[PDB]
């Protein structure tokens, strides 16, 4: 009911730059505003409370500012270790409210360009007997984002694909990606050539195999 | 000073469940609220409830919570959250968190404000689904046999169709870590989870073994992978 | 000890 709105939902910053995140409150909160950083699989870490007080043992690269209804988080000297989701959290009241946290902001850290290492793994022998076949393509250690495109006997695959991107490496900012094409045994046995294409900007890598040769 | 949630589990829609937060290296006092905050996979933090560490009975619920969830102190070192009428929207990691406050005064009595969380557990996973627990099938990932062997090679394991989360993957019982890349899980149409793990090695003459643990079914699977 | 949330004054 005191509704915290964070903007933007996502934001980019080159390594060494500065990033600002905004927090807006539907009503004044008396500078009772807290900022957290969360990394995947971890509980949130407190950074700032009372709008601008830097918590103990937290990098002074983090600055909390603002007052009244508009607050800010500024990360100076942005680093790969900063790639995370950030949340603001009003501390004025826990009576008659829905959520004290804002929706959170994803911070993506633009580091050194690295081309992905691309690999396609044909389905193990013992998969087809289970009725379903999963082809796994990986793009390892790369930045920035790639797009993946699948082809079966030259026809673009549009269904049965799921992508899983690791969080940014916290030292070098690079991603890992798996793209997996799932088919029925029958679907799989009725096509010859399976192709995974990994495109990073102006560069692509294509990996193929023929079902027969495996 | 730490916290450990427990009680998380895979349950059916409509079921109830009780989660417990256990404090260590401190005990609840009038200085804090003890709180639950949840977070559904891939989504934001969601506050749920607070209960006064002090002696007086003071509880606050998020407006979507009151009526369906109950927070309570069951000792000086344990707070529970009882959940009822669970649905898939309740699938989340559930954190226990200690909450700071300043006691400002007004005309005649003191009130709490300036809330922030300075202590969190690692969470317990609650998974609500009509699907039963399923142990994963594990498949080897290797380059085409009809393809020509290189010096360096990358192998892995596809870990398919488990529920609930999580699984863990190691290589040669944790002795092979360098070049290990394990992707985030992915919930499929079936509502089952799936994930791959690959590792880069040189020696092709040797096999590498992936160790897959799925505690929810008390399964471990070893798969030896040959180039 | 306190008696409630600041918004209950």
């Amino acid at each position: 009911d005191i509704v915290m709105t964070q903007t933007p939902a996502s934001v980019s910053a080159a390594v060494g730059g500065t990033v600002t995140i905004n927090c807006q409150a539907s009503e004044t909160i008396s500078n009772y505003l807290a900022w957290y950083q969360q990394k995947p699989g971890q509980p949130p870490k407190l950074l700032i409370y009372k709008a601008s007080t830097l918590a103990s043992g937290v990098s002074s690269r983090f600055k909390g500012s603002g007052s009244g209804t508009e607050y800010t988080l500024t990360i100076s000297g942005v680093q790969c270790d900063d790639a995370a989701t950030y949340y603001c959290q009003q501390g004025y009241s826990i009576s008659d409210i829905d959520n004290s946290f804002g929706g959170g902001t994803e911070v993506v850290v633009k580091g050194d360009p690295v081309a992905p290492t691309v690999l396609i793994f044909p389905p193990a022998a013992d998969q087809v007997a289970t009725g379903t076949v999963t082809i796994v393509c990986v793009a390892n250690k790369y930045f920035p984002d790639v797009t993946v495109t699948w082809e079966v006997d030259g026809t673009t695959q549009t269904t049965g694909i799921e992508n899983s991107k690791t969080p940014q490496n916290s030292a070098d900012c690079t991603y890992n990606l798996s793209s997996t094409l799932t088919l029925t045994s029958t679907q799989y046995n009725s096509h010859k050539e399976y192709t995974c294409k990994v495109t990073q900007g102006t560069t692509s890598v294509v990996q193929s195999f023929n079902r027969g040769d495996c | 000073q730490s916290l450990e949630e427990s009680g998380g589990d895979l349950v059916k829609p409509g079921a109830s469940l009780t989660l417990t937060c256990t404090a260590s290296g401190f005990s609840f006092t009038n200085n804090y609220y003890m709180c639950w905050v949840r977070q559904a996979p891939g989504k934001g933090l969601e506050w749920i409830a607070c209960i006064y560490g002090g002696g007086r009975d003071i509880v606050f619920y998020a407006t979507w919570a009151k009526g369906r969830f109950t927070i309570s102190k069951t000792s000086s070192t344990t707070v529970t959250l009882q959940m009822t009428s669970l649905t898939a929207a309740d699938t989340a990691t559930y954190f226990c968190a200690r909450e700071n406050f300043d006691a400002v005064g007004v005309g005649g009595g003191t009130y709490s404000t300036d809330y922030y969380f300075d202590l969190w557990g690692p969470g317990t996973l609650v998974i609500v689904s009509s699907g039963q627990p399923k142990a994963p099938s594990v498949f080897p990932l290797a380059p085409c046999c009809g393809d020509t062997p290189s010096a360096t090679v990358t192998l892995g394991c596809l870990v398919k169709g488990y529920l609930p989360e999580p699984v863990t993957v190691t290589w040669n019982s944790g002795t092979l870590t360098n070049g290990v890349r394990t992707f985030p899980s992915v919930r499929q149409s079936s509502g089952l989870y799936s994930l791959s793990s690959v590792v880069s090695v040189t020696s092709s003459s040797q096999p590498v073994t992936c160790n897959v643990a799925h505690p929810a079914t008390n399964t471990k699977v070893d798969k030896t992978v040959a180039p | 000890e306190i008696i409630g949330d600041i918004r209950q004054a």
